[PDB]
């Protein structure tokens, strides 16, 4: 079977800068009448995937000629020249004429800016969820930048895995920024058994990593 | 024009079954291959199958992941295309699009259409404010927030202040738990606003019927 490579996953640029994404196979994916069918789409958020580039380097009707495929055998390349507004979304590969048959793993397009740190920002349960009998503890890392992050939940200073949920917004449209949110659900009986809750987060943006604590007493 | 149309989509059982279809005009059908592909909500685009064209014999090619669990079908006198869905898993829970293909590759698509597979029955959330400890050294910005916990089934919406608080607002997108979905969301007020004036966060679920408002009292 052949391999397909999609890279990079996230795609950082700027207005007016050409992005290069790049699709590879760990062999030869030409057919032998000729053609290579290795396909470019673009999937904006909330819509359906809309075809770019078909059989390598042929630009489908309505596409702007700032897209264009190249590529030869097992690698390939889309470029997209002065990228604009309009192009942000994510771009997947294709090929469905040999096994497996797949679409990349996506390149999401979003737009560069200066390094932000997080604004970290721990609660403890409310009384109505804890009379409810339940006891949950969030966890907001707000408008940071790059958007890799990593968070972790102590309770009493040990590290704690089970009960933790996490979600992850898009780029903000205004500030380009990323925000999490993670939130640590335990029992009011686990809860009232422990007193320190803690929420620690890594960014590129420091060494040192964000505590943020509260105590239950 | 080209047109492919999904339907059939809601939500469905697990262990059940589902049919999708794609209903199509403007073109000869039985000249074109057809793709069924599927994207979960804050997950990738996944192809799933292809049946061939006329010349073709109609065969049939699925991914690993579906072989022998869905069966895409075609009848050729309609110009409709199907997605048998056996076995509903929760991993199904996505929006299915259908797509030709040619010598202009998957030139045109359908709008898709949702599938949700879940065993699970209305249920209004419950909404909990989200206010900063007693202990807590002091801002010049401060953050607040509400839990928006256990409801079904999508959505529910979230405004602070009947949406008088627009900017520094961050809802974050559901996630699943005790299959159920959950939500928070986040307001920044600058420090000296509050609690001086009240900030609520006003959270609709239309499926149960339920409004919200919760204000955060210090
Ligand atoms: O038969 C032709 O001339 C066109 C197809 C050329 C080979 N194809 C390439 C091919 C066909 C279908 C797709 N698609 O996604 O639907 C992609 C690539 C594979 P097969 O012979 O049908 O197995």
């Amino acid at each position: 079977d052949v391999l397909m490579t999609q890279t990079p996953l996230s795609l950082p640029v700027s207005l007016g800068d050409q992005a290069s994404i790049s699709c590879r196979f760990s062999q030869s994916i030409v057919h032998s009448n000729g053609n290579t069918y290795l396909e470019w789409y673009l999937q904006k958020s909330g819509q359906s995937p809309k075809l770019l580039i078909y059989k390598v380097s042929n630009r489908f009707s309505g596409v702007p000629d700032r897209f264009s495929g190249s590529g030869s055998g097992t690698d390939f390349t889309l470029k997209i020249s002065r990228v604009e507004a309009e192009d942000l979304g994510v771009y997947y590969c294709f090929q469905g004429s040999h096994v497996p048959r797949t679409f990349g793993g996506g390149t999401k397009l979003e737009i560069k800016r200066a390094d932000a740190a997080p604004t970290v920002s721990i609660f403890p349960p409310s009384s109505e969820q804890l009379t409810s009998g339940g006891a949950s503890v969030v966890c907001f890392l707000n408008n940071f930048y790059p958007k890799d992050i990593n968070v972790k939940w102590k309770i009493d200073g040990s590290e704690r895995q089970n009960g933790v949920l996490n979600s992850w917004t898009d780029q903000d449209s205004k500030d380009s920024t990323y925000s999490m949110s993670s939130t640590l659900t335990l029992t009011k009986d686990e809860y009232e058994r422990h007193n320190s809750y803690t929420c620690e987060a890594t960014h590129k943006t420091s060494t040192s990593p964000i505590v943020k604590s509260f105590n239950r007493n | 024009e080209v047109k492919l149309v999904e339907s059939g989509g809601g939500l469905g059982q697990p262990g059940g079954s589902l049919r999708l279809s794609c209903a199509t005009s403007g073109f000869t059908f039985t000249d074109y291959y057809f793709n069924w592909a599927r994207q979960p909500p804050g997950k990738a685009l996944e192809w799933l199958g292809f049946i061939r064209n006329k010349a073709k014999g109609y065969t049939t090619e699925y991914s690993a992941s579906v072989k022998g669990r869905f069966t895409i079908s075609r009848d050729n006198s309609q110009g409709i295309l199907y997605l048998q869905m056996n076995t509903l898993r929760a991993e199904d829970s996505a929006t299915y699009y259908c797509a030709r293909w040619g010598s202009y590759a998957m030139d045109y698509w359908g709008q898709g259409t949702s599938v949700t597979v879940s065993s699970a029955k209305t249920t209004p959330p419950s909404v909990y404010p989200l206010a900063p400890g007693s202990a807590a050294q002091t801002n010049s910005m401060v953050t607040l927030g509400c839990l928006v916990k256990g409801y079904f089934p999508e959505p529910v919406t979230v405004t602070w202040n009947s949406g008088s608080l627009s900017s520094g607002v961050h809802t974050f997108p559901a996630v699943l738990q005790s299959d159920l979905y959950t939500l928070s969301s986040s307001v920044t007020v600058p420090s000296s606003p509050r609690p001086s004036e009240t900030v609520t966060c006003n959270v609709a679920h239309p499926a149960s019927s339920t409004k919200v408002d919760k204000k955060i009292v210090p």
